[PDB]
Order: C-alpha cells, then structure tokens, then sequence
C-alpha cells in the first residue's frame, strides 16, 4: 500500500531507513540507499564477551 | 589483608555474532550493521510524492487513456510506481517498440 | 585471552559494574567495591567511534535506480544484467562478511590488549612492594586506603611509601 | 615470534613429536621425552576448522553458465563482456590473494599467541619455586616425577609442595 | 603501545638518532649517546619491502582502453556502463581504503611488537643483575663500558661478569 509517510530510499517490500549501510532485504531500490547482499545478518561487536560464574 | 584486582564489564546480555574462531559468540554490547526490516509501505522521498499509475500501464499513462488520470499537475516526482501485472494496456493494440528505451529515458 | 588474560589467566566476566567496560576492584579494610577505568575506557571507545564512522562513511550511496526490464530478444542482456548484478552483490557480500569477521576479531584483540597493558601498568608500580597472586589480582604486603586506590588508578604510587612495610612483611615468607 | 617466541626467544622447531602441534619436553631422573598439549592444541585446531568452513562456505556457487559469443556488429558488447568478466575475475583474484596472505599472517600470530600464553601458564605456577633458564625452558630448584609432569600440564602444582626445597636450593645461589 | 610501549609505558619519541628506526641509548661514565639497532631494524625494513612489493604487484594493469560512447537509443547500455564502471570503481576504492587502514594498523603493531620483543631481549639477560626503572630503561647495580654496550646489543652479556657486584649493590636496598 501507499501512504503519506516520508523516507530516503524505497523498495516494494517497504520504504527504507537510509541510516545504515546494508540490507539483505531486496535488491531493487530507488533513492539514497543501502546496498544488498545475500546474507542473514551482520553484527559488529561494540562490547565483548559475557561470562558470569 | 588488603587486595587489589582488575575488573571489567559483563551483563545479562546474550546477543551474538558469528566469528572466525567461534560461532554464536556471546557478548555484552553489539551493534547490528544491517537494516533487515521494511516498513511495508510506499512512503515518498523527501516531501516529494511519487507518481502512481494505480492500475495503468506506462502506455496508458503516457498516451492519455481516460481511465488513466492524466495528472498534468504532476510535474516531477520521486519515483514511478507500477504493479507487476498492469491492467490497462492499450485499448487498441499495436506493437509498441523500444518500450525498454522509453522506460529508461523516463527513469528520471 | 589472545594475549593472555580473558579466558587466559582470567576466566570470567563481572556483571556488577556497568559505568564503563574496564576498571579495578578495590578490597581493603573499609570494604569492597568495583570502580571503572574511564581514562583508557573512554580512549578505547573513541577508537570504536572512529571505526564505525570509518566503516559506514567509506560507502558512497548514490541517488540510485536499480532496476531494468527487457523483452525476450535481449537475452544476451538479460542474462548479462543478472550476471552483472549478482556478481557485484556477491562481492559486496563477501567483502563485508569478511570485514565483520576480521574487524570483530581485531576488536576482541583491541580489548585484550588494553586490559593486558593495564595489567602491566598496575604491575609497573608495585613490583617488589607487592606480589602476584593467583590470577587477576595482586596482594599487598602493606595496607591501602581509598586515597591509595585513586592514586594508583591515575598512575601514581610513591614507591618509598610502603617500601619498608613490604621489605619486612615479605620476610616472614 | 611476533609476540616473542618463535624465531623470538625460541630459535627452532622439533621433529620428534608428531601427535599434536604443541606440548612440553619433560626432563627428569627417569629420562627425557616429548609429550603433546592436546587441550589447547585441540582448541586451536577447532578454531582452524571454523576458519576454513567460514572461508569456503562464504562463497555461493550458482548452477552457472559462463560463456557467451557474438558477431562483429556487437563489439560494444564484446569489449564490454570482456571488461565485465575481467573486472570481476580480477576482483575475486585480488581479494582472495590478500585473504590468503592476511589469514596466514593471523594464523601464524594465532599460533604464536597460544604458545606464549602457555609459556605464561607454565610460568604462572612455578614463579619463585623455579627459574627461567636460557630460552624455552625452566629449571627447578627441586625434583619432579611423571606425576609432577602430568599435574603441571593440566594446570595444577600445589605451590607448597616443593616450596621449601626451592627456598633452600636457591640460597646457595 | 598496543602491546604496551609506545604511548604505553613509553611516552614519546626521540629526534636525535636517524640512522635507523630502533636502537638503544647508552649512559655510562664516558658519556651519553644514541646508537641504532640495525639487525632487527633491517629485518623489519625487509618485511616492509616485501609488503609493498606484495601490494603493488598484486594488481595486473592491462594495456587498457577505458572509454566508450553511445547514441541516445542505447540508454539501456549507457546507464548500464555507468552502473558497471561506477560499481567496479567503488569496489577498488573501498577495498583499497580498508587496505590502507588495516595495513597501517598492522604496521604500527609490527613496530610495537618488535620494540616490545627487544625489551624482553634486553630484559632476558640482565634479570637479577640489574633492575627495571621508571619506564623505557634499566639501571645497573654495576658499571658498563662501550664493550658492554656493544656486547649487550648483539645478545651477549656473560651473566657471571657483574653477578656479584649486583648481588652486593642490591643489598643496601
Ligand atoms: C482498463 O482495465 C479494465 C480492467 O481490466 C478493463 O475492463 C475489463 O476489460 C475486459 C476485457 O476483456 C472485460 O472483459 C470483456 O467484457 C466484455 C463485455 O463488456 C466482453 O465483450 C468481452 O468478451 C470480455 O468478456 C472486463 O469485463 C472489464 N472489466 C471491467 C471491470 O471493466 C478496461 O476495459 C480497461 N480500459 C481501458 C480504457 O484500458
Ligand atoms: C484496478 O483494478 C481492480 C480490479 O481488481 C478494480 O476493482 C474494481 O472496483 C470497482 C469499484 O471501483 C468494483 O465495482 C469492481 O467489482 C472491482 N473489480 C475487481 C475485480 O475487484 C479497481 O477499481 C481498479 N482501479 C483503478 C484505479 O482502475
Ligand atoms: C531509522 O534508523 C535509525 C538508526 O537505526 C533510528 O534512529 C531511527 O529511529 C529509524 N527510523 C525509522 C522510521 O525506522
Ligand atoms: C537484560 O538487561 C537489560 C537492561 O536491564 C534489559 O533491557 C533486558 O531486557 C534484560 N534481559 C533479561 C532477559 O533479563
Ligand atoms: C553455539 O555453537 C556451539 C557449537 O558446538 C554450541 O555448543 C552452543 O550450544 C551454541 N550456542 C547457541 C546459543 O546456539
Ligand atoms: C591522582 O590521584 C590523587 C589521589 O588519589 C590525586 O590527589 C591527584 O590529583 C590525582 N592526579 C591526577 C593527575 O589525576
Ligand atoms: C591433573 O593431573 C593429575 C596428575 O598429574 C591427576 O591426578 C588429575 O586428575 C588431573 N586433573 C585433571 C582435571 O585432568
Ligand atoms: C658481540 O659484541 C662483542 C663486543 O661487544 C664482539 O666482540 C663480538 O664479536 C660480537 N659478536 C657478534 C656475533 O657480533
């Protein structure tokens, strides 16, 4: 569907948050966009390991 | 008697990566690079609306099919929307050559 | 514990302290407590800030239009544009996946390094005055107050202060 | 010997032992022999397993058809498809070559790190009881049997055991 | 000072000596001076030579022709060739920028490592004979001439030489 809302990049599965660098979502895009991959997830560590005892 | 020790942070967290030397590796803090999500909407760029064909073809838009609203006020826009299987092709058929080239010219 | 500490000589983490990723634990007569190392912690975190600004920004995202579409007398170009896009897609995918792996590895090593360096800083003062114990800690042959804690954090001890108390309380052992 | 051992303080390798990439050499009254460190060795090798599974698998190899061919009124597309393919080919080539270089560098560093950590583990027990010698080794001021070897491998010494024999046999020196 | 020295336990650099990137400073009765460590310096610099030969050469630069140009009934191919070239351009850009970042990081770490290793070499001789002081330096409980300097550079001390002078001049302290 179509809506009054605003964005900075767009694709059929939805309008897109242009904050972050990448999607794995859908290659077709218009705008100031991320970039596509074939992947599940990508997560940098800010912190480090968690062990209590 | 007294003692001094090192210290560092742990928490309750269980968010994880994959890594060269171990998998589902647990840490305290993380950051997802990815935008895995889509809002399920057709928003518009910037405050500039997109062009909507509704049911129409690009042929039905450009030529003046009366059930394609002409929309002369639409002077420039964010992007073009279609459906995949557009209803209103031409009411009198005919070969429409260089459909590709016109579309690329009307990319923008 | 690449460099020897975390799952190294140190075994496990501590959930008590949350104000910053590093610190000390003070144990003396007034009691016990945890207290974070904001100096090197904040320097490290500035490093991480510079990292992610230098990963995100290194892209340039055009005002892009991805899609094309074609008839069936263009199949040269169809299977091309497939091959093209899938090629590029896989390249960004592969580079980025390796990048997350490597950068996280070096990030763990960055943490490991900072804690080990600090372990050498703490050791650098209290060399003969006070001893290695077990793992993770040092025992004093003398006594230490909150002033001694705060001073020893910021790289100050005054070596002659409890020199002789160490020089004697060693000597039963 | 990036981190100080192999071509570092240690000079050269040993062909005697083959059951695993690390270990100790025991030297006591019953004789001499080599004995491998399966714990950290096996952990490391699990790391390498995870590496190569995480290098091979990160490709996705399609059911692919590479080739095309053209007439001579398509030379736009001929020199294109040349440029395209040669571009991609070179990119995979360059990334992969750097990848083998870097990953092997970090692999040497991974080995270096594990041995150095172990050197600190061995040192962590026997601190005042027994001394650094030369490079690569420690001499005891006491005596050690096969039980002492097997115990000292798995991170157990009982510090008071030969404490006093060390405290005396030091004192001629 | 990733590994503990440079902005680590060491604070700052020295502009006096220029013949080579590392060395020692000798301080004894004849006077003071700086003298460079050509052995490990030259080995390191051979490493850097091998680096840049292994960065430049890994390209292959064809006898290339970049450009094309087209009419306006080819706009498929125009926006293609734009997308193509800009794609490749960005990929080389991104890989190379990361490469300069990472390689320089590992280069600093390479330097850091070599100096720290040398600090352990210097320490490896003079263990009980002479003491850690402050940062960056060691004080002797004995006296050392230019022969002692040149010998101690090349990995030679003769431990029993000033053993007993250390064993006594310690003992006022
Ligand atoms: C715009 O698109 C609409 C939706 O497809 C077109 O209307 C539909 O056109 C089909 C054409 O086959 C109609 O079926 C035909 O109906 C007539 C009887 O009116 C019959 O003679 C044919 O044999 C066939 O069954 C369908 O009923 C019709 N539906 C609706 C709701 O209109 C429309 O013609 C298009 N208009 C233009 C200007 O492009
Ligand atoms: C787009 O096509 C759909 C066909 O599904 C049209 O739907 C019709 O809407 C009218 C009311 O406006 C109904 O009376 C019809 O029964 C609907 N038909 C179907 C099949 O649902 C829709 O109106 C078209 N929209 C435009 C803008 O042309
Ligand atoms: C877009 O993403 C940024 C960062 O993830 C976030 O701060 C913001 O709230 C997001 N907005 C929407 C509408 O998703
Ligand atoms: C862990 O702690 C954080 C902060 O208190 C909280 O947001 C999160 O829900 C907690 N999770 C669980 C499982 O307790
Ligand atoms: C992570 O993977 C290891 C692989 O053996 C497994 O032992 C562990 O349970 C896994 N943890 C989670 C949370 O999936
Ligand atoms: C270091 O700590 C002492 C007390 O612990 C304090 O008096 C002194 O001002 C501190 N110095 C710096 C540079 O923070
Ligand atoms: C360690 O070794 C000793 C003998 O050397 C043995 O008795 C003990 O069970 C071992 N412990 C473990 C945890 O392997
Ligand atoms: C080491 O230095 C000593 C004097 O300082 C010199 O006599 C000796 O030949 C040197 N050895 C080597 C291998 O350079």
């Amino acid at each position: 569907p179509m809506d009054e809302c605003d964005a900075k990049c767009q694709t059929p599965q939805g309008a897109i948050n242009s904050s972050l660098p990448f999607q794995n979502v859908h290659p077709v895009t218009i705008g100031e966009c991320p970039k596509y991959v074939r992947s599940a997830k990508l997560r940098m560590v800010t912190g480090l390991r968690n062990i209590p005892s | 008697e007294d003692t001094i020790c090192i210290g560092y942070h742990a928490n309750n967290s269980t968010d994880t990566v994959d890594t060269v030397l171990e998998k589902n590796v647990t840490v305290t803090h993380s950051v997802n690079l990815l935008e895995d999500s889509h809002n399920g909407k057709l928003c518009l760029l910037k405050g500039i609306a997109p062009l909507q064909l509704g049911n129409c073809s690009v042929a039905g838009w450009i030529l003046g099919n009366p059930e394609c609203e002409l929309l002369i006020s639409r002077e420039s826009w964010s992007y073009i929307v279609e459906k995949p299987n557009p209803e209103n092709g031409t009411c009198y058929p005919g070969h429409f050559a260089d459909y590709e080239e016109l579309r690329e010219q009307l990319s923008s | 514990g690449l460099f020897g500490a975390i799952a190294g000589f140190i075994e496990g983490g501590w959930t008590g302290m949350v104000d910053g990723w590093y610190g000390y634990h003070h144990q003396n007569e007034q009691g016990s407590g945890y207290a974070a190392d904001q100096k090197s912690t904040q320097n490290a975190i500035n490093g991480i800030t510079n990292k992610v600004n230098s990963v995100i920004e290194k892209m340039n995202t055009q005002f892009t239009a991805v899609g094309k579409e074609f008839n069936k007398l263009e199949r040269r170009m169809e299977n091309l544009n497939k091959k093209v896009d899938d090629g590029f897609i896989d390249i960004w995918t592969y580079n980025a996946e390796l990048l997350v792996l490597l950068e996280n590895e070096r990030t763990l090593d960055f943490h490991d390094s900072n804690v080990k360096n600090l372990y050498e800083k703490v050791k650098s003062q209290l060399k003969n005055n006070a001893k290695e114990i077990g793992n993770g800690c040092f025992e004093f042959y003398h006594k230490c107050n909150d002033e001694c804690m705060e001073s020893v954090k910021n790289g100050t001890y005054d070596y002659p202060k409890y020199s002789e108390e160490s020089k004697l309380n060693r000597e039963k052992i």
